[PDB]
């Protein structure tokens, strides 16, 4: 079916086509961040007399 | 303006190095440097290279019948490369030469045939 | 094959080729003969023999220091200039050049014989 | 310099891709190299350089038109000095001077326009002269030595004969050369003088 | 050399040529042999003699 997507048809001549490449899919997602625990000083910023 | 181009002897046998100033005409401005060794060629103002009046075969073609190369305490130099060997035959309405003895020779030819395949993913 | 082409398959004259493979594309080689010594002979157009011009069939009128010879072209090989090496075109009075010397004919021992 | 001439601001953004004018060039260079290579194939083909001989009868067959002409300051055969006469070359010589592209505002010459945009065209290897030396040494050897020239080494041969052996070769007799030497010589000097008219 | 190639060194039987230089390039002057004047004789395959 690649084939004939990539031939937009939906007949194929005898012979040899290339096909795009193996492709490999994620399975799950790694999300690292520093370990970081304060809160940013968003009062000092923003609140200051 | 322009017209530079730089004549190399190999680097893993000397650095000097001789500069090829397309457009101008030393018989001496718009260079980098002198530096003597100040050779006028029909195709630059040559910057480091001594001239010799001795002919040789070309290995550095430079252009114009001028052409370059490395030697003796080596330094680079120029010369009108020669075309060839001086030769000379005889020519007389009554005389003939005929060979009397002969040579097998074999000699080689090399013909590239094919190309390396390749394709593409785009993706 | 054989070539006839100057320069096609190698310098000289062309007698046989051998190809060798290699990456990517072929290498011949090429077996050429190739003239080597050389001697400067005397030459002429024609022989006259009785009133009549000889021309060599298939070769050239070669001199030596006293005698005509026929030869090859390619080489030197000298033969009696006989009436089966010559043929006859003419007479004597037209080609520039003619020498005269005598040409043999290999019958007239054999009926006096 | 064609695409960012005298900016520096444009230079820097040319760098983000640049590496693009390196294959122009590496494209552009082997052209060049091409071209001599090319020069050097067709007329180099002899390596031995036969002084052309002096004239003498080469059996009624003249070649004056063909061999250089000495009294001529560039030594081309006169029908090579009318070849060169009528193809037009752009410019001549290979340097132009920014002091005269600078000096000459007022002609508007294309070339220099053509070089200040980074423009070059570059010299020959060889020059006219070094050709016309190959050409005469062709000439030499074929008028003296026919092919045994290029078979080897050049063997000398009278004109006539070899002539003759070329009859032979056609298929037509010997002694037909002989016997119409003058007539054949005459035709032949008559059709050159035609090709140079 | 001499050529036996058809029109491959100019029209008719080849004999000699002789190169000129010309700018950018090679003009070769071909010299070459051409039958004229002809005529229409019988003909036959053999001789029958004895
Ligand atoms: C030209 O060739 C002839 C033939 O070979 C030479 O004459 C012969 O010379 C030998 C001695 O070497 C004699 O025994 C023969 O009787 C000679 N033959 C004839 C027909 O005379 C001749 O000497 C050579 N000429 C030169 C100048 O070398
Ligand atoms: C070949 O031999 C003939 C004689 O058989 C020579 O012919 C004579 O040449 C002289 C030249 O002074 C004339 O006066 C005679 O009248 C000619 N005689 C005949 C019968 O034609 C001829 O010159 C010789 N050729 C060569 C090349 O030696
Ligand atoms: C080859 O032919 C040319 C003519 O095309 C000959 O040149 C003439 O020679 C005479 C005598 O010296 C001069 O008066 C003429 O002015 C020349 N004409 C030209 C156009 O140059 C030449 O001499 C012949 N050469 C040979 C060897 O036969
Ligand atoms: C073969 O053709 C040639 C060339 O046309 C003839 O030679 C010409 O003959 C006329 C008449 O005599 C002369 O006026 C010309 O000057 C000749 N031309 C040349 C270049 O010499 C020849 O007669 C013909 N017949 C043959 C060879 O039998
Ligand atoms: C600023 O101070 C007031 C109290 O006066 C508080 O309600 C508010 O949340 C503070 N803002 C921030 C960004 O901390
Ligand atoms: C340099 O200038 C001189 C004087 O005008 C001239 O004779 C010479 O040919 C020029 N050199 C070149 C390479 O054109
Ligand atoms: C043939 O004669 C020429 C002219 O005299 C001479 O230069 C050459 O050396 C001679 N040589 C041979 C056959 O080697
Ligand atoms: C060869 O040339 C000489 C002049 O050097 C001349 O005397 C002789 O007659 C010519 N011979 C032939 C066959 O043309």
């Amino acid at each position: 079916s690649e084939t004939k997507c990539t031939l937009k048809s939906f007949t194929v001549e005898k012979g040899i086509y290339q096909t795009s490449n193996f492709r490999v899919q994620p399975t799950e997602s790694i999300v690292r961040f520093p370990n970081i625990t304060n809160l940013c000083p968003f009062g000092e910023v923003f609140n200051a007399t | 303006f322009g017209g530079v181009s730089v004549i190399t002897p190999g680097t893993n046998t000397s650095n000097q190095v001789a500069v090829l100033y397309q457009d101008v005409n030393c018989t001496t401005w718009r260079v980098y440097s002198t530096g003597s060794n100040v050779f006028q060629t029909r195709a630059g103002c040559l910057i480091g290279a001594e001239h010799v009046n001795n002919s040789y075969e070309c290995d550095i073609p430079i252009g114009a019948g001028i052409c370059a190369s490395y030697q003796t305490s080596q330094s680079i130099i120029a010369y009108t490369m020669s075309l060839g060997a001086e030769n000379s035959c005889a020519y007389s309405n009554n005389s003939i030469a005929i060979p009397t003895n002969f040579t097998i020779s074999v000699t080689t030819e090399i013909l590239p045939v094919s190309m390396t395949k390749t394709s593409v993913d785009c993706t | 094959g054989q070539s006839k082409r100057v320069d096609f398959c190698g310098k000289g004259y062309h007698l046989m080729s051998f190809p060798q493979s290699a990456p990517h594309g072929v290498v011949f080689l090429h077996v050429t003969y190739v003239p080597a010594q050389e001697k400067n002979f005397t030459t002429a157009p024609a022989i006259c023999h009785d009133g009549k011009a000889h021309f060599p069939r298939e070769g050239v009128f070669v001199s030596n220091g006293t005698h005509w010879f026929v030869t090859q072209r390619n080489f030197y090989e000298p033969q009696i200039i006989t009436t089966d090496n010559t043929f006859v075109s003419g007479n004597c009075d037209v080609v520039i050049g003619i020498v005269n010397n005598t040409v043999y004919d290999p019958l007239q021992p054999e009926l006096d014989s | 310099m064609y695409i960012c001439g005298d900016s520096t601001e444009c230079s820097n953004l040319l760098l983000q891709y640049g590496s693009f004018c390196t294959q122009l060039n590496r494209a552009l260079t082997g052209i060049a190299v091409e071209q001599d290579k090319n020069t050097q194939e067709v007329f180099a083909q002899v390596k031995q350089i036969y002084k052309t001989p002096p004239i003498k009868d080469f059996g009624g067959f003249n070649f004056s038109q063909i061999l250089p002409d000495p009294s001529k300051p560039s030594k081309r055969s006169p029908i090579e000095d009318l070849l060169f006469n009528k193809v037009t070359l752009a410019d001549a010589g290979f340097i132009k001077q920014y002091g005269d592209c600078l000096g000459d505002i007022a002609a508007r010459d294309l070339i220099c326009a053509q070089k200040f945009n980074g423009l070059t065209v570059l010299p020959p290897l060889l020059t006219d002269e070094m050709i016309a030396q190959y050409t005469s040494a062709l000439l030499a050897g074929t008028i003296c030595s026919g092919w045994t020239f290029g078979a080897g080494p050049a063997l000398q041969i009278p004109f006539p004969m070899q002539m003759a052996y070329r009859f032979n070769g056609i298929g037509v007799t010997q002694n037909v050369l002989y016997e119409n030497q003058k007539l054949i010589a005459n035709q032949f000097n008559s059709a050159i003088g035609k090709i140079q008219d």
